[PDB]
RNA sequence: CGAUGUCGGCUCAUCACAUCCUGGGGCUGAAGUAGGUCCCAAGGGUAUGGCUGUUCGCCAUUUAAAGUGGUACGCGAGCUGGGUUUAGAACGUCGUGAGACAGUUCGGUCCCUAUCUGCCGUGGGCGCUGGAGAACUGAGGGGGGCUGCUCCUAGUACGAGAGGACCGGAGUGGACGCAUCACUGGUGUUCGGGUUGUCAUGCCAAUGGCACUGCCCGGUAGCUAAAUGCGGAAGAGAUAAGUGCUGAAAGCAUCUAAGCACGAAACUUGCCCCGAGAUGAGUUCUCCCUGACCCUUUAAGGGUCCUGAAGGAACGUUGAAGACGACGACGUUGAUAGGCCGGGUGUGUAAGCGCAGCGAUGCGUUGAGCUAACCGGUACUAAUGAACCGUGAGGCUUAACCU
RNA sequence: AAUUCCUUGUCGGGUAAGUUCCGACCUGCACGAAUGGCGUAAUGAUGGCCAGGCUGUCUCCACCCGAGACUCAGUGAAAU
RNA sequence: ACACAGGUGGUCAGGUAGAGAAUACCAAGGCGCUUGAGAGAACUCGGGUGAAGGAACUAGGCAAAAUGGUGCCGUAACUUC
RNA sequence: AGGACCGAACCGACUAAUGUCGAAAAAUUAGCGGAUGACUUGUGGCUGGGGGUGAAAGGCCAAUCAAACCGGGAGAUAGCU
């Protein structure tokens, strides 16, 4: 509908960044600790984009100190406030939930470099 | 009811009775025979003897 | 018929 | 309860249906007109148009995509060549249902499907 | 499933009363020939709104 | 997603390694815990050094879950592997002195204070 | 105060400045003007009944036409009548806007429930289905035992069986507005309603203050 | 005894209070908390695992609680068959023996397509009387009514200290039920891609058929929860237990004999739903019908011509409505269904061509191609002009009103 | 113990918790050496228990594909 | 007892892949199994998948799920070797 | 060489489901045990009713077995319905 649209494009941001799912993205996102406002770093590899418009997210995975940490990321919410790539990947595929299972030397991916 | 086999009695029944003294913790079971009250004297006869025994061990010990 | 069966077994009942 | 859904299953497995639909739309190219039964001509109707479609403009790829369907080289030969030049003006709906009472043999509703046709 | 007694004349036409078929008793008039046919079907000859869409 | 008969790893070095919890701990009638809820656990593993047994029975906290934790704005954190710190069962105040993994913010509330100091990330 | 009629138009999310993102629903509100004002001394009680929407002027009836002509306004989709509350009194032909809900906090929203069918007893009253192996031979999903035996010799009125699920008139209460729009004639609700895309919806004041 | 299937288990429950908890109170050998006992109150709730076929019991851990019983110790034309009681075989005992053992253990086919009442729903005819389209009031009936933890009050009262209130308010939880895909998932054999074995298109390439959808990987819309909100109330009337005021019988005393004011999740409302078949058949608005005659048992009678009115019915397009009926939208004065364009989403750089490499293969055109059930438009196709049912204003008596 | 009534006799292990199981204690109602006893490699659609993987068995079911069940056309029973 | 998903001895017997008369697709050859058409409700059967747990379900790992082939390394208690 | 191992034809029915007025008065589906011998099967004979036969269940003896079927004593008898 019309009127759903003019809903949704009043609130989506027009500066998101264009990434294909692979890439080593870097996401800082505000956390309110109580009386304090800190933009965290979170520094991973994209497996999942699911694009939904004003409800469109990505999964940005991270392999931390022990086992693999999982956590999606709405695009257009005021939580988030950085999205800078780091590294493009080149992975042929636009679901990467196989690379669950791995760990170690065959997580890593090919970088485009076109 | 009672566990065991042979007759529908044992299924309507009960006929299987169990009676714990409170102040020694003592537990006397019967599932002798069909009826309660043949199994309730054998039951009070096993809870005088074990009440018995026990306290007469107890002055033996002593 | 020319054939009449054995009935159904019955519960047991016994 | 199939809230918002589309397909007729016309009690069959999706292979025989496919298959039923592949040779039923070849026999609607190739003789222009058939007579069958009602919600078979209606899902027909969502399969011969896409085949129409797909020739509306000729090409190199297009021929082996309508070749990917109907699985025959004399109806993918009389597509993009007679159809086709044809067909060029009307955009969409090509095809025509006329209900023509019931079988004798099942009383199921009949329907002749043609395409807008036979002025020749 | 096995009944106890059977039911009655009066409750086989009480249950076959609502088994009576309804006739349509809408035939039309076609445009140009005039035969009878149903509603949104052609005729015996494959007459339909005065064409000849058939062609047969 | 924690409930009955699920082993879990133990994300301190309290002592033991495969742990299975055998109660969700607080209302009756409950299917699985949540964030940060009180859960009741049995030793299945333990290391030779540990301060607990093989066998000993106790209150232990959910920190990582595969089911995934939902914060309020509509994301969710799902982690690789359950996970939990050992309680001593009348107050909290966990046995480990080194915690491995990270948390979860939820768990931040007036008695987890040594498992969040604790923890290394998040 | 009275209620409004609306139409569901898909469900949204606004995401607040802290960082809550609450789902909302988009219920659209045409000029709902008053058709006829019901009084004590011809009912008994005192209401209005109202319409919305807009008919084509080939599907209304005369009957309706002259009910209509009645009270000269413009025909539309429909007939709902509300009660007064005795602190306002409303006129024949009033366009009541949205700006009744910009004072209210909370709404109470009625509307026909998406019909699910005959449903079995398992999806309509939440039964436990009965374990599908262990010799169990046809009675998966049946219910079982409806009644006792000899002694009531009957199923018991009100026992919970399977039949029609939906196309009810059921009301989830005490729905939070969100934002009340004039320009676009909206009414953003906190939660779900009942009720597909297109549907009906009676969202009156929340009667639990 | 010309047949009533019994135990235990799973699902489904119903009722009584001799009440397990929640609620209102009295006594206490009740300083507070935690208690013991008793009365009223059935509105709601009333465990999870090991053993045993076991009901029961013990243990471990929760809970506010792990209530007692009836209903053929509820429920096998709802389900197993573990145990008890068919046919085989053994251990111990008795009998010379065949055989027997409420002494076990091993294993052993549990039928039925619903005629009637009942229940869950959903329809047709007729009635309410001139008919129809709607809108409701509302008799009556149904659904729900559980509460933990933390904080303020407040470390306050109480208490030598330890410990620790009543009442009131707020937040966060568990279960239940309802609603919906806004988020996260599952399914998504109608969408895309990878690949194995074979066959076919005369062959390469490419594609299709089969082998459980071949194996899988995801995934559009719908359905679904594990996902998200909502609610149990606040308030009023009449009360049970109980606490009372005035107050004689009976100079006192007395909650009662006259009366009055309190007093619970129990009763009726108040929250929501069905509902005028409530044959007691309700109320309001609107639309439509104002043409002649004979026969006569001059009866609320029958028959003929002309007209068919509002409206309904039939057919088709069909639906987040639906077994079938029924309900909703539309029928050319059109966006109801199918098709088409664009967008969105999903799979993921189609085929062809060109370049590098002996080759498999890699790169550019290209983040292309294909898109189902989605959205916004577009009559391109199909919903034809019409025929059918339903009528000439509507009975008797009485009163008030205008003539 | 295929033996055992009392009995779920007693100890230890396995499990958080085990009337089953294992190794014993002998108080053998009513084991016992060819109507054979005690062990025994391998074997068994054998009885029981435990450990790992694995999963809709279950927690708690949800969706989808075909065959019936629903409707129409034709033929058309049965128990009672 | 039927134009019945049962049983009936011997001979010939190919292509690809395969250890193989197994199994997958085909040649020669025979058939579509003497009720169809709709809609895609509850319920029944054969199945497929599934977040998290992995037997907590049940008398009982019953049924389902899982392993599965060739070459090589290595393989414990006990034993009649 | 093996009353050897896995696994087709073949033999039999251990579990669960479908049926249970069934496709059929014992079957089918998905798993099974043996499958070079104490194996299976065709053809033709022999053993028979107080008997035959039995790797032994009191099983089988033409869908009927702790004494088959047919015909006759016999219209047995029945204090029983």
């Amino acid at each position: 509908s019309n009127i759903i649209k003019q809903l949704e494009q009043e609130q989506m941001k027009q500066d998101v960044p264009s990434f294909r799912p692979g890439d080593t993205v870097e996401v800082k996102v505000w956390v309110v600790e109580g009386s304090k406002k800190r933009l965290q770093a979170f520094e991973g590899v994209v497996i999942a984009i699911r694009n939904r418009g004003l409800h469109s997210a990505f999964t940005v995975r991270k392999i931390s100190n022990g086992e693999g940490v999982e956590r999606v990321f709405q695009t257009h919410s005021p939580v988030v406030d950085s999205i800078s790539v780091k590294r493009r990947g080149a992975v042929r595929k636009a679901k990467l939930y196989y690379l669950r299972e791995r760990t170690g030397k065959a997580a890593r991916i090919k970088e485009r470099l076109n | 009811r009672s566990s065991g086999a042979g007759a529908q009695h044992v299924n309507t029944t009960d006929s299987a009775i169990r009676i714990t003294h409170l102040p020694t913790g003592i537990v006397v079971e019967c599932q002798d025979e069909r009826s309660q009250h043949k199994n309730k004297a054998k039951a009070l006869s096993v809870l005088g003897a074990r009440i018995h025994a026990a306290e007469m061990a107890k002055r033996q010990q002593a | 018929p020319v054939y009449i069966p054995r009935p159904r077994p019955p519960h047991p009942r016994l | 309860m199939r809230h918002r859904k589309s397909g007729r299953q016309l009690n069959r497995n999706s292979s025989h249906r496919q298959a039923m639909f592949r040779n039923m739309a070849g026999s609607l190219v190739r003789h222009e007109i058939i007579k069958t039964t009602l919600p078979k001509a209606k899902e027909l109707r969502r399969v011969v148009e896409p085949l129409i479609t797909l020739a509306k403009t000729d090409s190199v790829a297009n021929r082996r995509l309508a070749f990917a369907r109907t699985r025959d080289n004399e109806i993918v030969a009389k597509l993009f060549n007679e159809l086709g030049p044809r067909f060029a003006s009307r955009a969409g709906g090509y095809t025509r249902i006329l209900k023509c009472g019931f079988r004798a043999g099942d009383n199921a509703p009949m329907a002749y499907i043609e395409l807008v046709d036979r002025s020749e | 499933a096995v009944q106890q007694n059977k039911p009655t004349r009066s409750k086989r036409g009480m249950r076959r009363s609502h088994d009576a078929l309804t006739a349509v008793t809408s035939l039309s008039v076609d445009k140009t020939s005039g035969e009878k046919h149903l509603r949104h079907h052609i005729t015996a000859d494959g007459y339909y709104r005065g064409r000849k869409v058939i062609a047969k | 997603m924690i409930q009955e008969q699920t082993m879990l790893n133990v994300a301190d070095n309290s002592g033991a390694r495969r742990v299975m919890c055998i109660k969700v701990l607080g209302g009756s009638h409950r299917r699985y815990a949540g964030v940060g809820d009180i859960i009741k656990i049995t030793i299945k593993e333990a290391i030779p050094r540990g301060k607990v047994k093989k066998g000993d029975v106790l209150k232990a906290v959910v920190v990582r879950t595969k089911k995934g934790v939902r914060r309020p704005d509509g994301s969710v954190i799902r982690f690789d592997g359950n996970a939990c710190v050992l309680l001593n069962n009348n107050s909290e105040q966990p046995i480990g002195t080194r915690i491995f993994g990270p948390v979860t913010r939820e768990l931040r509330s007036e008695k987890f204070m040594k498992i969040i100091s604790l923890a290394p990330e998040v | 105060m009275i209620g409004l009629v609306g139409k569901k138009v898909g469900m949204t999310r606004i995401f607040t400045e802290d960082g809550v993102s609450i789902p909302v629903t988009v219920i659209e509100v045409e000029a709902n003007r008053v058709t006829q004002v019901k009084d004590l001394a011809n009912d008994g009680y005192r209401a209005i009944q109202v319409t919305t929407g807009a008919k084509k002027a080939n599907r209304v009836t005369k009957p309706e036409a002259g009910h209509f002509a009645k009270a000269g306004v413009e025909a539309g989709r429909g007939l709902w009548e509300f009660r007064l509350a005795e602190g306002e009194e409303f006129t024949v032909g009033q366009s009541i806007s949205v700006e009744l809900f910009a004072d209210v906090k909370k709404v109470d929203v009625t509307g026909t429930s998406k019909g699910k069918g005959f449903a079995g007893t398992v999806k309509r009253w939440n039964f436990r289905t009965q374990d599908a192996t262990h010799g169990n031979s046809l009675s998966h999903r049946v219910p079982g035992s409806i009644g006792q035996n000899q002694t009531p010799g009957k199923v018991f009125k009100g026992k919970k069986m399977a039949g029609q699920m939906g196309n009810e008139r059921v009301t989830v209460q005490s729905l939070d507005v969100v934002r009340v729009d004039a320009e676009r004639n909206l009414l953003l609700v906190k939660g779900a309603v009942p009720g597909a895309t297109g549907s009906d919806l009676i969202v009156k004041p929340a009667v639990k203050a």
